[PDB]
DNA sequence: TACAGATTTTATGTTTAGATCTTTTATGCTTGCTTTTCAAA
DNA sequence: TTTGAAAAGCAAGCATAAAAGATCTAAACATAAAATCTGTA
């Protein structure tokens, strides 16, 4: 049995797009193929600009690291908020070899391993460009005697917050011994993810005095000044300009979920925008109508479901208070210039007022509701240019058929679910999971996990297991269970066990114990012993 | 295949392979290569002293590790594999056969049948029964009986 | 290619890897290994330790006695000899494979009896009552690695040099598959069997499982320390295969040790020598000097050694030490250097026997300095008050300080307090430790008097006495100063 | 045959991941006693 | 407005889990000389 094994490879037999037919199965296959192609031409258009933004931020980070690095002590650079993913490339200084040595806390169990890995890397690089030596600091001593050139070592410490600071400290005083050699220049790069006050209290004061003689802070992250982010958001807006609308609830959900992630918020933003575009091109049959080519096959179902619109209902109520398909086509040529307004406001903030620290997503939020003035009042420099920079949000009929919105709770169920709470509400309720349609037992007897979770919830923090078994046993009908266990006459041992007078005390106990070990596997309960199984204590409370 | 002559317990599949072929020589380091070698074809391996195949200084799970890989391939469909694993009880699902330690009458029958080749029986019968009774009970060894008669 | 480390001192033997099972086409194609030149054994270093002597060295009367009592140069082993010879002769004659288990205490003549059995079997095979056999001797303590036995025995059988795994499979194939008419009987002595015990017991099981094979013709004589070595350190398979009939070598009685020593000194006791009085050289048949060693001295040495161990080495060494003591006194009184009745008396035997019985622990602690004695005395006071058997070093420091400051009217303490706390000097401050504190601490740790815990805090590190408390007190009771306080 | 190169075997050193046992310290149950708000008059 | 009374807090003591680490080993990683296998020649 391969299910009783660790890993097995199988090759399925074989005797094509995942998009389904909408409009309750009435949509044609050509609309499905068109919706597939339109989703891919928007998706590729967004992600190409994402690729160019990622390449640009990597290249600019390399450029500023090189500028800080090349402008009888260390040259120290603290990269604050660094996730240790940067490739630090070094120029080929003439008559001198520049060597990069990277160190991981897994590669740093002690000072000896740090030096041996560093010196092996140095000797490997020096032989790869230009008899063996001892992997030791005497190679730094005899580097000019063995290679002719002099040396410039750049140490990049990946993930300094996770390293043992005693080992790093002793490695720093060990590297300090190379200052008495005339041909040696040493630079250190510390990738700090918390702040500098955590690392100045873990090193010794002599180490701090050693590192103070030549050091540069550089706070480089994704939240630094909001530049990279706003570029991704503007790329997404330029992808959907003229075809799609962003709801204010969608933008505020983006702001709320991007507030809760600091180190990796950019690809989170890309992920939420990607799943929103996937949701729109999977749900809406009007997704083919974002270009004017596909307006030639609007059927009765399209006119039926575009008539259930609040904006259209408000518009026709206004017309009947004052006073179909061609009129619906007429609402496609309009511009909706809010994206151009947002990029014009961003350019006016950037290169007129020299304001860079603004969030374009929150600016788009305040433009979507209409509270741009309260957002622009904070800088105290747009007092006289606020009227020209303000424009009213226009209302367009049938906007909600072309709209990325968040009203159903889909985007907070697939990307940021209430996982523990979902398990708890599935276990406690259980009629919201299983359908209400053993024909008699399913209407009176609960599933064993759901029935056990009720007495789990209403008990105390430490539970005696036998009284918990008794409280499980009082919730079960013994006569209906014995009738259901006698339904199949083809099993002899079941029938000879059922007529035994303690059959229900066997059945309820073993269903109870399989539910107890299921609860132990999920992690709801634990045992307050190792050799005994007499008392449990619970670790999971609902609602937290 | 006796298992003390193995170097590593993980090499037994290779010892299974080299016991059958001449030809080509392919490296066997898991049971999968053995399974694909025996797949296009039956084969009986008799693993004596299989208690050596347990790994020392390894957690219960990893210690039993190789042996069930010896056994679960013996419970696979479309492979022609029969495993007969003889092991000593004192030192330590497949079908289990137990060899009970001999009693006095069985040892008497073994001794008389085994020196039935000799023309003249130099032992008295009650001496053989006394030696068999003294070499009996729990852990009844026929080697002990042979040593007792040789010492006599 | 840049190497992550180098092994520049590799010394690899020229030993081949192909075993014996793959050098012939089949079992029926193997030739007669008895009629082969390299099989069954069919010294180059002895010249290197010879020089020219240019002095006539003077050998006194006791020199022949001391050379006579050496272990290198069997009245009491006749039943063990008979049992081992009968078992080995019956196994050689019947082409059988067997195990002979022998165990005993050191020096009771196990190796000597096994070698005499083997020499008598070779003498019997020389005049053709038994088939010819090979003799292999493997000592477990003379192996660098335990698997070298595999490399040794096969090299004695085939003359080939292989690696240990290949040798093991070669021996397995030779013992199991080669027919008995095609091979020769091999008798292997396994000396110091406890040194061939590994964690997995591969070698023990292999050596005693080859004896259970039909075609093996292998006789294994296993020599060990104790009877219950298989029942303690071996599995039930090896204990079953070794067997139940195990041969005890009990210690010698005093009559047997006396007979061994008298059989050594048979030709030179109560004898006459020509001794030149100017130089002392003695020649067996200028003064005719009669040499004797008394039977009462030998008797009581045999009684003491037989009560202690039964070791023939110990009895021979006690007699040799008595002869050495007598020769030292003789060469002292006669002015004899190195180039009418001489008796090895009973007092020399009793001087030899008590020399390993006098204890230098009390003598060593009696002649220590005052500060080391003060350390030991303060440690004894701490063991008296708190009763811990392990005292902190800071407690010893404060107890030494307290013992100094309480007995401040004692004349010796008044004379020596400035020495302990200022080294007799102004411009040296009052010290927190006494002078030579770590010196006497390391001195008592070097002697094995103390045990010190491995801690880096000097105060709460504990120190334990490694010797008994009454000999320490006894040594403290000899001193005139520490008796008074 | 036959020799040069490639691969395997056997042997040893280097470093990491993890198990097992021992010792000292935290924690939880038990029993007794005292404080303090809570449903009822 | 009281009022007694049960929920809750404090403390000592002992059994026991658990952290910290001393000691050790298996396995991954690494090198390397002699034997052995191909592979043409
Ligand atoms: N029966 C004996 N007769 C004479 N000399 C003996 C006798 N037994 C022992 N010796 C002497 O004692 C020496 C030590 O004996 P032997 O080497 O046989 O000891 P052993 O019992 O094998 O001890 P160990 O366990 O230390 O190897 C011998 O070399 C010999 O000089
Ligand atoms: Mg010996």
């Amino acid at each position: 049995a391969d299910a009783q094994r660790s890993h097995y490879t199988v090759y399925p037999s074989l005797p094509h797009i995942p998009f389904v037919k909408l409009l309750s199965g009435k949509e044609s296959e050509v609309n499905v193929e068109k919706r597939w192609e339109l989703y891919h031409q928007l998706h590729s258009h967004f992600h190409d600009q994402v690729d160019h933004i990622i390449d640009n931020i990597e290249a600019d980070l390399k450029a500023e690291i090189s500028d800080l690095l090349y402008s009888r002590c260390f040259n120290t650079i603290f990269l604050l908020g660094s996730d240790s993913t940067t490739k630090i490339e070094l120029k080929d200084e003439s008559s001198r070899y520049n060597v990069l040595i990277e160190l991981t806390p897994k590669e740093s169990p002690n000072v000896r391993m740090m030096l041996r890995r560093s010196m092996y890397k140095l000797y490997s690089a020096a032989d790869a460009e230009e008899n063996d030596v001892s992997y030791d600091l005497s190679l730094v001593e005899n580097f000019k005697r063995l290679f002719g050139k002099d040396l410039a070592m750049v140490f990049n410490f990946k993930d300094v917050d996770s390293i043992n600071f005693n080992t790093l400290d002793n490695f720093i005083i060990l590297l300090k011994s190379a200052f008495k050699y005339d041909h040696v220049k040493i630079s250190l790069i510390f990738n700090i993810n918390t702040n500098l006050s955590n690392i100045e209290k873990n090193l010794r004061q002599s180490t701090i005095r050693l590192l103070k003689r030549n050091y540069h802070k550089l706070d480089v992250s994704s939240n630094k000044g909001f530049k990279y982010g706003n570029q991704i958001f503007q790329s997404f807006l330029d992808t959907v300009d003229g075809k799609l609308n962003l709801s204010d609830r969608f933008v505020e959900f983006i702001l709320s979920k991007m507030a809760n992630n600091t180190n990796h918020n950019l690809q989170l933003l890309t992920k939420m925008l990607d799943y929103s575009l996937m949701s729109y091109f999977f749900q809406n049959a009007f997704s083919v109508f974002i270009d004017p080519v596909n307006v030639d096959f609007l059927n009765d179902d399209y006119l039926k479901i575009l008539s259930r619109c609040p904006t259209f209902m408000f518009f026709v109520e206004g017309l009947i208070k004052q006073h179909l398909e061609e009129f619906f086509v007429e609402f496609l040529v309009r511009e909706n210039p809010i994206n151009g307004h947002a990029k014009f406001v961003a350019r006016f903030l950037e290169e007129e007022l020299n304001i860079t620290n603004f969030n374009l997503i929150e600016l788009y939020h305040n433009l979507l509701i209409g509270k741009l003035d309260s957002y622009l009042d904070r800088w105290s420099a747009c007092k006289e240019y606020k009227d020209r920079l303000h424009f009213e949000p226009i209302d367009t009929i049938f906007q909600e058929l072309f709209t990325l919105d968040n009203r159903s709770g889909l985007l907070t169920q697939s990307i940021f679910p209430s996982y523990k709470s979902n398990i708890e509400d599935n276990l406690l309720s259980w009629e919201q999971v299983l359908p209400s349609l053993s024909g008699d037992l399913d209407k009176i007897m609960a599933p064993v996990l759901g029935q056990l979770f009720k007495l789990y919830r209403e008990a105390n923090m430490t539970i005696n297991i036998y009284d918990f078994y008794i409280a499980f046993r009082e919730t079960l009908p013994k006569e209906e269970i014995l009738n259901f266990i006698r339904k199949d006459p083809s099993n002899t041992k079941l029938l000879e066990l059922a007529e035994t007078p303690d059959a229900f005390d066997k059945v309820a106990l073993i269903l109870f114990m399989q539910a107890i070990f299921a609860f132990e596997n999920m992690g709801l309960i634990k045992f307050q012993s190792t050799k005994s199984y007499d008392l449990v204590e619970k670790c999971v409370w609902r609602g937290i | 295949i006796n298992c003390i002559s193995l170097g590593e317990p993980s090499s037994i599949f290779q010892k299974i392979f080299d016991s059958f072929q001449d030809g080509p020589t392919l490296q066997i380091k898991n049971m999968q290569h053995l399974q694909k070698f025996l797949e296009p074809y039956t084969f009986v391996v008799v693993l004596d002293e299989m208690d050596r195949l347990l790994h020392a200084n390894t957690s219960e799970t990893q210690s039993v590790r190789t042996i069930l890989e010896l056994f679960l391939l013996a419970k696979l469909p479309t492979v022609s594999f029969v495993l007969i694993g003889m092991a000593n009880s004192l030192d330590m699902l497949p079908q289990t056969i137990v060899f009970q330690p001999y009693t006095a009458e069985q040892m008497y029958e073994i001794v008389i049948q085994k020196m039935s080749s000799l023309p003249t029986i130099i032992f008295q019968p009650m001496a053989i029964k006394f030696a068999a009774k003294k070499c009996a009970g729990n852990t009844g060894d026929l080697r002990k009986l042979f040593d007792v008669l040789r010492g006599s | 290619v840049i190497r992550k480390f180098t092994k520049k001192n590799v010394a690899r033997a020229k030993k081949k890897y192909t075993p014996f099972s793959k050098r012939f086409k089949s079992i029926a194609a193997i030739p007669d290994l008895t009629s082969l030149p390299e099989f069954y054994g069919n010294s180059r270093f002895e010249n290197k330790l010879k020089t020219t002597q240019k002095h006539q060295i003077v050998e006194t009367i006791f020199s022949k006695v001391k050379k006579q009592l050496n272990s290198s140069y069997l009245p009491a082993r006749e039943n063990e000899f008979a049992s081992i010879y009968l078992s080995a002769y019956s196994a050689i004659e019947s082409d059988s494979a067997t195990t002979i288990y022998v165990a005993g205490t050191p020096g009771v003549g196990k190796t000597l009896t096994v070698r005499e059995v083997v020499k008598e079997l070779l003498s019997s095979s020389a005049q053709r009552e038994i088939p010819d056999f090979l003799y292999v001797e493997i000592n477990g303590l003379k192996m660098v690695k335990p698997t070298d036995c595999y490399e040794t025995l096969w090299n004695k059988v085939s003359g080939e040099r292989l690696t240990w795994a290949a040798s093991m499979e070669s021996l397995e194939f030779y013992f199991k598959r080669v027919p008995k008419n095609k091979k020769k009987t091999i008798v292997v002595l396994l000396d110091e069997l406890d040194a061939m015990v590994t964690k997995s017991q591969d070698i023990m099981y292999n050596f005693f499982n080859w004896t259970t094979y039909e075609n093996a013709k292998l006789i294994v004589i296993a020599v060990a320390n104790t009877m219950d070595l298989p029942e303690r350190q071996l599995g039930n398979k090896i204990t079953s295969r070794i067997g139940f009939t195990r041969i005890m070598f009990t210690g010698y009685t005093h009559e047997e040790l006396k007979n061994i020593i008298d059989l050594r000194l048979k030709g030179l006791n109560d004898s006459f020598f020509y001794v030149d009085t100017k130089t002392g050289n003695a020649i067996l048949i200028v003064r005719k000097v009669r040499l004797r060693m008394s039977a009462d001295a030998i008797e009581i040495a045999s009684r003491k050694v037989a009560s202690v161990s039964g070791d023939a080495r110990r009895a021979l060494k006690v007699c040799k030490r008595a002869a050495e003591i007598a020769e030292k006194h003789y060469m002292a009184k006669h002015g004899y250097g190195y180039d009418g009745v001489q008796t090895v008396h009973i007092t020399h035997v009793m001087k030899a026997l008590n020399e390993t019985l006098n204890s230098h622990v009390i003598t060593f602690m009696t002649r220590l300095s005052f500060t080391a004695k003060l350390f030991i005395y303060a440690l004894l006071n701490l063991m008296k008050k708190n009763g811990s058997q392990e005292q902190e070093l800071g407690d010893i420091v404060d107890e030494i300080k307290l013992l100094i400051e309480v007995n401040g009217s004692n004349k010796f303490v008044m004379e020596i307090a400035k020495t302990l706390f200022q080294q007799g000097s102004d411009n040296i401050s009052e010290q927190l430790r006494i002078i030579s504190w770590d010196f006497v601490l390391n001195q008592l740790l070097d002697a094995g008097i103390l045990f010190k815990q491995t801690m880096k805090n000097d105060r709460i590190c504990c120190v334990k006495l490694n010797i008994s408390v009454e000999e320490a007190k006894r040594a403290m009771n000899e001193d005139e100063t520490l008796r008074n306080l």
